[PDB]
């Protein structure tokens, strides 16, 4: 699911799934 | 940033994990 | 959509929608 | 943290915006 173009909610979802209990930061534009 | 690497270009696990805390 | 219990992907989604171009940080547990 | 305030208790816009950059 990670090896594609991921934008918007799709990208946030991938971060959520990959990072798990670590959490993540999303900083766009 | 992440948009340039994962949205307008193809994302990778390698790149995504750089944004995990 | 914000005034409820929000867990996991549901919480990430709310952050995404509320924060917009600002982005956000998700730090759980 | 955010889980305590928004997942195991009811979330609020006020609380969510504290996690925007
Ligand atoms: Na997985
Ligand atoms: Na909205």
């Amino acid at each position: 699911f990670v090896n594609q173009h991921l934008c918007g909610s799709h990208l946030v979802e991938a971060l959520y799934l990959v990072c798990g209990e670590r959490g993540f930061f999303y900083t766009x534009k | 940033g992440i948009v340039e690497q994962c949205c307008t270009s193809i994302c990778s696990l390698y790149q995504l994990e750089n944004y995990c805390n």
